[PDB]
């Protein structure tokens, strides 16, 4: 789970474009969620947490899946 | 049991306050941090007993929002989906995209949300939960009281 270092963890990933929860200027403020330009994905809070993983939704923002820090799907 | 609760006081992340939570769908658990900038805890609640008593009565969906902001300034929000069938509920955890509506506004959250799918167009599984009818009314129930 990262804040700042997120960002560059997604972009090394593909995910170049930080889409965050509000509009100008309000943008600095929020769980944020990082784009493919097909996929989005978002940092793993979760209480197993494992190791900075991700949740990712489908070009709808269907959830499909939860996965590790290479994104290789782990479970739902 | 079915439901939404808070932890421990609000603590500052991501630069902003949330409320730490989480979401319990029988077996599975799963934490939250709930953004308070524009909705308090009430208001959450307030959503949730609306979008329940909706879904509950047409046996059809029920949106449960997990964060919320200024509806014109807000790019986006993270739900939990609940589709009832019978004596059983699938949930499900959508993101919702507004970027380019404009005309979203919570109280109509349920016209947001579409039928049920189990696999989307490339054959990815949709991450799905479920619990029974039931604990839901009991959660229902228990924002109904409070």
């Amino acid at each position: 789970l990262k804040g700042k270092e997120a960002q560059e963890a997604a972009s090394n990933l593909g995910f170049d474009r930080r889409i965050p929860p509000q509009k100008a200027p309000f943008n600095s403020h929020g769980q944020p969620v990082f784009y493919d330009g097909k996929n989005y994905i978002t940092p793993d809070i979760d209480s197993h947490n494992v190791t900075n993983g991700w949740k990712m939704f489908n070009s709808k923002g269907k959830r499909i899946g939860t996965y590790d820090s290479g994104l290789n799907r782990i479970k739902d | 049991m079915f439901g939404i609760f808070s932890k421990g006081e609000p603590v500052s992340m991501e630069g902003e306050l949330v409320q730490p939570s989480s979401i319990v769908i029988n077996d599975y658990e799963e934490e939250l941090h709930l953004p308070l900038s524009y909705w308090d805890i009430k208001d959450y609640k307030n959503s949730w007993l609306k979008s329940l008593g909706e879904g509950l009565s047409n046996k059809t969906h029920s949106a449960l929002a997990v964060s919320m902001y200024e509806p014109e300034k807000t790019n986006f929000i993270f739900t939990w989906v609940l589709y009832f069938e019978d004596e059983k509920v699938y949930v499900q955890n959508n993101v919702i995209f507004l970027e380019e509506c404009h005309g979203f506004s919570p109280e109509n959250i349920n016209k947001f949300i579409e039928s049920r799918t189990t696999h989307d167009g490339d054959g990815m599984k949709i991450s799905e939960w479920h619990t029974d009818l039931n604990s839901v009314l009991d959660f229902y129930h228990s924002l109904n009281n409070a």
